[PDB]
Parts: C-alpha cells; structure tokens; sequence
C-alpha cells in the first residue's frame, strides 16, 4: 500500500513536471531582450530614523504612505511619521523577542509576534490616549515569522510549526489552518485582491493558498536553501522569493513555473527581505552583506545599490504610492530612500 | 603650518561624524572620545589659525582686546584635551578592573557630570588672566605676549598637566597590571598611548616653570616655539590613535 | 499511511491546473510594467517640488 | 513651523527620553542562552520561550530557554551560551558532541562564549565504578588515554578533553569555552556562571581597548 | 470613562487670588496637553492658557499673562490655574480641555465641565451670521471667515468646529476643517479654502440647536469666532 502510494506520487510529480515543461516555449529574458534598459538608479537617504537601541527585525508601511511601524529587540514597537521623523507612538512589548510586525490597512491596529508564539494586536485609536493591546492570538506551536492584515478583523500569520493560520480577531480563534509545508514558514505575502496569498518555507518551497476554502493550489520549487522573503507582483499574477542561496526567483501563477533568476557571482550571501516597486519594474532585495540591491525585474540586471547600513539588513518595504523605500537593519537604524 | 590644522580638523570632524553614524556609540566610552574630538576640533579650528598667523607675520593683528582672548581660549582647549585624556583613562580603568559592574558605575547622568566638570575646570583655569591676574600689558598693541606671571604660571601648569598626569599614570599602570595578569600586546598599546601624551606635553610643561622661576636657565625662543607647537601636535595626533 | 494518501490527493489536485504558455505570461507582465512606467516615482526621479521627502 | 507640529516634536522628544531611559535600565543586565537537550537536566542547573532571572553580587542574569536552527540568530548578542551535557549516558554522548559542534561553528554565534556544564557527574562516577558499561565500547580512544578514584578522574578528563577538542578547533580565540563538572545537588553553578561572565566581559573590554 | 471634573470658582473680591483645579480620570493624563478656556456669561469662548505634556511648554493669552499661572501634577492627575489680581472682566465659566498632538490626532476632542468664577498680531475669526432660524430635516450651512489664511505649507488647514448645546460644555465636531470627530454623526461636513470656511449639516435633527464656534489653531493665541446660534 505504502509503496503503491509512493509510486503514484512520483508519477504525479513527473506528470506535473512534464506539464510545466510543455508550457515553456520562450523565456522572460528572450521576450524582454529588446526592451529598453532601466539604466542607473541612485537613491539617496532622505530620512534616517533613530531611537531603536537594538536590532530591528520588521517594518511595515501604512496605507497612507506616511506612517510606518518598526519592531526591535529592546521590546519596542515604534510608529514613526516618515515625513518629519517624529515618533508618533512607542509601544512596550511584553516579550522582547519579536520577529514580525504589521500595520492594519485602516491604520487602527498594529500587530507583532515572535518567539513567544503569540500574535499581539494593539489598538492605536483609543479614547484613553494610550496604545493598549486589543487581542492576543494563541494556538501556534512555534515562533511567528510573519503576519499580515486582511481587514480590521482578519489576519494571516505564518509560524515555525510548518503551518499558516487565518484568524478572527474578534473571536480570537483560528478560522482556517493552512498545512502542507514541511519546514518552518518564514514569510507570507498577501495578494493585492486579498483572495490568495503565498508562503515560503525552510523546505525551499513556496505555496499559493486560497484564503476562502483554505487549501494549497500551487507549489513552486527551485530554491536550494531556506526561503526568507516573498513578495507579490503588483498585478497579483506573479511573485518573487529570496533565499539563503544568494538568489532571487520570479514565479508566475498562470505559467506555474519559474520565469527569472536574479543572482550574481559576487553575491554569496542570503536574502533577508524582498519587495517590488509600484510599477513592478524594480525588485528591491535586502542582503546580509550590509547593503540592498535593485534589480531590473524584466532583465535581471542590477540597476543600483542601496548602501549606508553598517550591519545586516533585516526588513525592506516600499510605500503604496511608490515614493520611497524603507530599509531597516541590525544597526538599530532604519533609513528612507527616494 | 596649515597642513597640520587641516589634518587635525579633518580627523576630529571625521571622528565626530563616525561616532554618530552608528548606535554602538551609545556608551559613555564613546561620549568621552566625542569630548576629546570636540576639544581638539575647537583648538585646531580657532586657536591654531591665529597661532600660525602669529608665527607667519610675527606680530598680533587682531588687537590687544582680541589677542588677550586668544591667550585664554588656547589654555581652555589644551586643558580640556588633557582632562579628556584623563577621564578616558579613568573610564578604561573602571571598565577593566570592574568588568560587569561598569554599567552601574559609569552611568549616564554621571559620565555627563564628569564631561561637564572637565570643561568647568578648564574654564576655571583659563579665566585667570582675563579677570586681572596677568602681567602688565605692554603699551604697544602690535605685540602680544604670553602671561608669565609666576603664580598663574605655576597654578595653571600644575592643575593642567601635573594633576592629570599622575591620574593617567596610576590608572594606566593598574590597567597594565590587570591586562598582563589576565593575559606584550597591551604593553605596546599602553606604551604608545602614554608616550604620545608625555612626549607631546611634558617638554612644554617642564620648560615653562623653568623659564618662569629660573631665568638663568631660561631656554631659547626656538625651543620655546617647538615645545609650544608640540601641544598642537598632540591635538592633531589624538584622533589618529585614540579612536583606533 | 494516510499521509501518502493526502500527498497523492494534493498532487492530483495540483496536476489539474490549466497552464498558459510562458510567453503569454511574460508578455502580460511586460505590458503591466510598461503601462505603469510613468506612475513609478522610483523608476524615474521626481522633481523636488513633488517629492515629499525633500 | 506650526503649533501642532511643534507639540508633536515635543512629544517625540519625550518619547526619545523614555526610550533612552529604558535602554540605560536594560544595559545593566546580562543575558544567557540556555541550551542542551532533554534528560540533560538543563532546567535545574541553577537554583513559547521560557525566562529566568537570578541575582548574584548585585548583578542580574537573565537565562532564556527556548522550547536551534533558525531562531538562534536572534541570540547573536547574548553574553554567553550555557550548554548542558549529561555525561552519564554514553549512548547520547556523540549526539551531544555533534550538537555542541553545531552550536560552536554557527555563523551567528562566532563571537559568543560557551559555558559548558557537564551535568550529573555523580551518575558518571557510579557508572564507572560499577563497570557494567565501558567508555571504550563507544569511544575507542579511551583505551590509550591517561589522566594528567583514578578511573573516574580519567573518564571525566577524557570527556572534557573531547569537548575542548571540539571547542579549540576553528575557534581563533574570539570566544572561549568554559567547561565545568556539575552534579544535581550542586549549588555553586551561579558563582561559576558569574566568574565566567566576568572573564568574558573582561576579555571584551580588553579587546575593545585595543589591549590583549 | 474619560472625565474632567473641576473645582474652585465662586465669588472673588477684585484683586484677590483663586486656584482652579481640574481632576482627570479615565485617560493617560500625563500624555495630554491641557488648555484652560473661559466663556463670558453672555459672550463666546476665550482661550486662556495652555500647558504642554511634561510641562515643557506654557502659553498664556495677553489678557491674563503675568496674572495667571498654569501648572500640572501628573502623579495626582491634576491641573491647576492660579489667578492673582482678578479684575471684574475675569468673571466667566472655565473649562479644562485635553488635547494630544501627533500626526492624525484630534486636539480639543474632550472638554471638561464648567467651573464658574464671579469677580465683583492675533488672527481674527469672523462669524457673520449671529442667529439662523432652522427647521428639522433641512440642511443648513454656517460660514466663518479668517483674517489670515489658516492653510499651512504642510497642507493642513488648522480650523476646528465646536458645538455648545444649551447648558452643556462644548464638544468637537470637525478638526482641521475636513476630518470628522469620532462619535459625531456623518450629517456634519466641513469645507472651504484659506480665509473662508463653511460647515454644512444635512437633515438637521433635534439636539443640534445651540452655538457653533470656529477656532483657529495655526498659531497662538488661539482665537474663536463670535458663534452662530441655530435655534428652532
Ligand atoms: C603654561 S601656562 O600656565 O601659562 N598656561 C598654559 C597651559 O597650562 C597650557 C598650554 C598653554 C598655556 C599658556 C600659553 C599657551 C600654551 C599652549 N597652548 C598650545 C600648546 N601650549
């Protein structure tokens, strides 16, 4: 019985690989070979945010493209006004070990989590004038590595117990569980329509999940190490992953296969963060060699380097209007580039 | 001449910028390096150009009112630099003798107190001549002369070099004892650190009281200028070695 | 034993997805990138008057 | 430039002051990462994520026990790692050595010193005296090893020699292992951790001051 | 839950001294800036004084500067206004108003009750209308004018609208000329440009009668309007 099922699974994987091969006539490099190159891009540090006294792990932009939130080892979740570099809020965290933070699309809530296996959601708009914790989602049996808001009441989290979860903040219990990863899930990216999302794990695998039914639709492989970062294309028909093998990869949902690989012989260090520009032409990739790189997502050519951090770059995000890029690092400084 | 001023100002500005560029410089041991760099920057930016113009022209140009102030800012900057070296040595001694009690001994709201006390003592020493205790000024304003009043020379020289020197020597001897006990690398480093300070300041602070109290053994003007500029050399050299 | 059955069920579910050619998807991505070139403040420098971060 | 902007800036400065106060308060604590494995007795070495705080000589130590592949990079700035090994069980000794080698050669722990705690030495002595199980059965090198009861001392020194052989290889002196032998009824582990942390901080300060 | 009670007041001889107290409860009093605003027995609202969070900044109106001193005791959650040499023009009703200042905040959101006191250049805000008779269910508009443009270089138009119902303390309706205060029905809307603003209410209902005030927060001193009185 077990041998028959294993042989059937091998046959199914061979069929999937053959189907993917049959639907690969050209390549993204060949099609965009006659396109006009982006050229040289030189962003400069417009703002430098100081006030964190330890390594910064996560950073999320608000939907107004002006407020942002960052989380550090000092037990601090700081909400900054990026235009004037004014600390709008400073939230003390119950657990000093936090690896992720999120900003609600409405701007009324923030979220954080880490080695405590809890997702703490803090309400920012209270009559008392202080930021209080609104909810504490529990149920994951591993550390939380990412969390993203869908509404003011629904949040998707990825944990180190090889599972993802869609919660209900009002009730405080999981409404959907996403299983199928064998290693720890390190990142997740919500689709622009918020009907699907993608999760990358330590098994060098990315999975596309449908939020409604709650099952994996497509599985993407090709990395040779743990996937640390993942981000959706602006139109929601593709996504990009960064891994510890010093490579970035672009996968297409409709083609169900890899399109482009962004790597260089000089780079031998893993990617900690990844993001897309508003147009999707630029892929921002943060590395642990103390600097970030900009890739021409259609030509796989490095269009510029964001340097100015003296330690490992941990988080990297782009505003919804595409004005600026915020990059955090382990030197406790997060910078804004334009 | 000018090259020394440029080198010193560039080194001090670079040290100041580099300290603020990273948050690892949040401890008092970097505040002290910032204080030393600020003192040397102020010196090489304000005092040193006037001294070089004095050496080039050979006569005061800013006037008696505007050169008597130059005889006090120079003292203030030099004393501030020397006491900055002293507090750096004290901080290193406390950090070496008490490793895990250093944060609860050398604390902000106390390191800042030491930082302010250094400049307080520097200004107390330097406001001597400005309030009257100085030699009778010459009638000709085109000449500007140092304050060779024996009492002021003794007091300023003592409280500016000899009092800091004893503290530096004691603290660094204890640091050397601990370093050799806890385990030649420390010997060379401490030797360089002490030797730069001594070779730069001891000649001037030895030939000054000698000329002030023993006119028979008064040295020449050329060696006087050399030992005068050795302090400027110390100010220019401090950012080369102390941050590194 | 049930793990293998779940795995083969998942593989059968993922093997029924209809896949378009790589050329069509690449063309769609290129068209999306071209249609929004003028709306990307990072791709092309913005004059300092309209730049929020000076 | 605006009154509301000025008030917001004043609020930001107050937040900055509070953050610096909390950071200064938090700099006076030393954090230890407690590692090991089950049956090693790591929980009783000192009398989500588990935390413990103990004070000695007006110094506060925080020991964190998680439960070591991905999250361990979060502990790249701790003062020391307390590794606990159960030396009584020779069956798992090679597993413990492999785990210690993995911890020692980790890229995010290349500057962290390890305070090794060879736990349950009384059980090791009892097993050696009984003679039912022989170390040479699992480690063939014990046959020709001689100590610098004599048999218990020889076995203990052989185990410590194996761990120090793992440590000193590819160490370069940037972090030092501090082996110790401990029993369940021992009560001097806090003092040993205090002394080892003092040595670690002293070496850090000496390296900072460009000394030895 | 949020409550600002006031104590003191009463009859004061001219030239005397009096200390008004404002006790806070139900909110983080330490993080809120505080204002004292007085209303004459038959006139509009007059801004008296302001103390920042942490007592780092204090402002007074030129009418009371020198004679009034504002202070706060954070551990006791108390606000004090010490007044000396009280003239006969200082008889009013005093309110302590909380206001927190950060990006997107709503200053003057909560006003305390009133404490009575009977003693025996600046930007001018103009409310041309002094009384508008209206009927329920009919949309009306209140106009206000500014001598200087309240629009700032940062894009914010620092204009605030307040409603004082008969026998009740003022409450914030609209802040920064467009944003709607929390708890205020969507029947209120605010529009206008520099030096000319309007507040439009559609489907007027009961409990909306009373006085409407336009205040500017561009620069101290803070000045109110005359007050447009909507009556049935
Ligand atoms: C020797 S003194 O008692 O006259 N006062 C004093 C001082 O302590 C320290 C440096 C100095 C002076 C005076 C004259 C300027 C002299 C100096 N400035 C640059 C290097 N050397």
């Amino acid at each position: 019985e077990l041998d028959q099922l294993r042989q059937e699974a091998e046959q199914l994987k061979n069929q999937i690989r053959d189907a993917r091969k049959a639907c690969a006539d050209a390549t993204l490099s060949q099609i965009t070979n006659n396109i006009d190159p982006v050229g040289r891009i030189q962003m400069r540090t417009r703002r430098t945010l100081r006030g964190h006294l330890a390594k910064i792990y996560a950073m999320h932009w608000g939907t107004d493209s002006r407020l942002l939130v960052s989380a550090s080892q000092d037990g601090k979740l700081i909400i900054w006004d990026s235009y004037t570099t004014n600390k709008v809020h400073a939230i003390p965290l119950r657990s000093s070990w936090v690896m992720t933070c999120a900003y609600a699309p409405s701007g009324n809530y923030v979220a954080c989590g880490g080695l405590d296996n809890i997702c703490s959601i803090y309400n920012l708009k209270t009559r008392e004038g202080n930021v209080r914790v609104s909810r504490e989602l529990a149920g994951h049996t591993g550390y939380l590595s990412c969390c993203r808001f869908l509404d003011d009441n629904q949040i998707v989290t990825s944990s180190g117990d090889t599972t993802c979860a869609l919660w209900d903040i009002e009730t405080g219990q999981q409404t959907t569980t996403f299983t199928g990863h064998t290693g720890d899930v390190m990142s997740l990216s919500l689709a622009p329509d918020t009907r699907l999302f993608v999760s990358g794990a330590c098994d060098a695998s990315a999975k596309l999940w449908d939020v409604r039914e709650g099952m994996c639709r497509q599985t993407f492989t090709g990395h040779e190490s743990d996937i640390n970062a993942i981000c959706f294309f602006p139109n929601g028909n593709a996504f990009a992953t960064g891994s510890d093998d010093a490579t970035c990869r672009l996968f297409d949902l409709r083609a169900d296969q890899e399109l482009m690989t962004y790597s260089h012989d000089n780079i031998i260090c893993g990617i900690t963060s990844v993001s897309f520009s508003k147009s999707g032409r630029l892929l921002l990739a943060g590395y642990d060699d103390f600097n970030c790189n900009v890739w021409d997502a259609l030509k796989a050519d490095r269009a510029g380097v964001l340097a100015g951090h003296d330690n490992r770059v941990s988080c990297l995000g782009v505003t919804d209007d595409g004005m600026a890029v915020a990059t955090g690092s382990w030197d406790s400084f997060l910078k804004i580039w334009n | 001449l000018g090259g020394l001023i440029l080198f010193g100002v560039l080194g001090n500005i670079l040290v100041i910028l580099s300290v603020a560029c990273h948050r690892h410089l949040h401890s008092v041991t970097h505040y002290y390096i910032v204080n030393l760099a600020v003192a040397d920057l102020l010196l090489t930016s304000t005092v040193l150009p006037f001294s070089a113009i004095f050496e080039v022209l050979g006569y005061w140009a800013f006037g008696r009112v505007f050169c008597n102030i130059w005889a006090a800012v120079d003292v203030l900057c030099c004393t501030a630099s020397i006491m900055g070296l002293c507090i750096i040595s004290i901080d290193r001694y406390i950090g070496v003798s008490y490793p895990l009690r250093y944060p609860t001994i050398v604390t902000q709201r106390r390191g800042l107190m030491a930082l302010l006390c250094v400049w307080a003592l520097s200004l107390v020493i330097s406001i001597g001549p400005l309030f009257g205790w100085r030699q009778p000024a010459p009638e000709d304003e085109t000449i500007c002369q140092i304050n060779e009043e024996p009492g002021y020379v003794l007091f300023s020289a003592l409280g500016s070099f000899y009092l800091p020197l004893a503290i530096i020597l004691v603290m660094y001897c204890r640091v050397y004892v601990v370093a050799k006990r806890e385990s030649k690398k420390a010997a060379k480093t401490l030797g360089i650190v002490v030797g730069c300070f001594v070779l730069c300041w001891l000649p001037f602070f030895l030939v000054m009281p000698i000329g002030s109290f023993f006119p028979d053994f008064k040295p020449s003007e050329t060696v006087f200028k050399i030992v005068f500029w050795l302090g400027y050399l110390n100010s220019c050299i401090n950012p080369i070695i102390y941050p590194c | 034993i049930a793990q293998a059955r779940k795995l083969v069920e998942q593989l059968k579910m993922e093997a029924n997805i209809d896949r378009i050619k790589v050329s069509k998807a690449a063309a769609d991505l290129m068209a999306y990138c071209e249609a929004h070139a003028k709306e990307d403040p990072l791709l092309t420098p913005v004059p300092a008057s309209e730049n929020p971060f000076r | 430039v605006s009154a509301e902007d000025k008030a917001a800036a004043e609020r930001s400065k107050m937040i900055d002051k509070n953050l610096r106060e909390d950071g200064e308060k938090a700099r006076r604590t030393l954090r230890l990462l407690l590692l090991g494995a089950d049956n090693s007795g790591k929980s009783t070495i000192v009398k989500g994520i588990f935390e413990t705080k103990f004070q000695v000589d007006k110094v506060n130590f925080h020991m964190f026990d998680v439960g070591r592949r991905k999250w361990i990079q979060c502990f790249n700035d701790v003062t020391a790692i307390i590794f606990v090994v159960d030396s009584s069980d020779y069956n798992r000794l090679q597993e413990a050595l492999n785990d210690f080698k993995s911890i020692w050669n980790n890229r995010w722990l290349r500057t962290i010193s390890v305070i090794l705690f060879l736990n349950k030495q009384d059980l090791l002595a009892e097993k050696v005296l009984a003679g039912k199980s022989k170390i040479e059965d699992y480690f063939p090198e014990f046959a020709r090893y001689t100590t610098p009861d004599p048999r218990v001392t020889r076995a203990k020194y052989f185990i410590r020699k194996e761990f120090v052989d793992i440590s000193t290889a590819s160490g370069d002196g940037r972090h030092i292992c501090y082996p110790h032998f401990t029993c369940a009824v021992d009560t001097e582990n806090a003092r040993r951790i205090f002394n080892d942390c003092k040595d670690i901080i002293l070496q850090m300060n000496l390296r900072e001051y460009n000394l030895v | 839950d949020v409550q600002l009670v006031e104590s003191g007041g009463g009859l004061v001889q001219p030239g005397g001294s009096r200390k008004l107290s404002c006790s806070a409860s139900g909110f983080a009093f330490s993080s809120f800036g505080m204002h004292w605003v007085r209303q004459a027995p038959e006139k509009g609202l007059e801004w008296v004084a302001y103390i920042s969070s942490g007592s780092g900044t204090i402002y007074y109106a030129d009418t009371v500067k020198g004679r009034f001193t504002i202070s706060r005791d954070d551990p006791k959650n108390t606000l004090f206004l010490q007044m000396t040499s009280l003239r006969s023009e200082d008889t009013a009703m005093y309110y302590c108003v909380r206001s927190i200042y950060y990006y997107g905040s709503s200053p003057f959101d909560f006003w305390g009750q009133g404490t009575t006191l009977t003693v025996s250049s600046d930007i001018v805000m103009t409310q041309a209308t002094s009384s508008v008779p209206v009927t329920p269910g009919e949309s009306v508009s209140i106009s206000c004018r500014s001598s200087k443009s309240l629009l700032h270089s940062n894009g914010n138009t620092y204009l605030y609208w307040f409603l004082q119902r008969p026998g009740q303390s003022p409450q914030l309706l609209i802040y920064r000329m467009s944003n709607l205060a929390s708890g205020v029905p969507d029947r209120f809307s605010g529009s206008g440009s520099g030096t000319a603003f309007t507040l439009t209410i559609s489907r007027l209902e009961a409990e909306d009668v009373g006085v409407y005030y336009c205040m500017q927060h561009l620069e101290y001193p803070l000045t109110f309007g005359a007050g447009t009185k909507l009556e049935l």
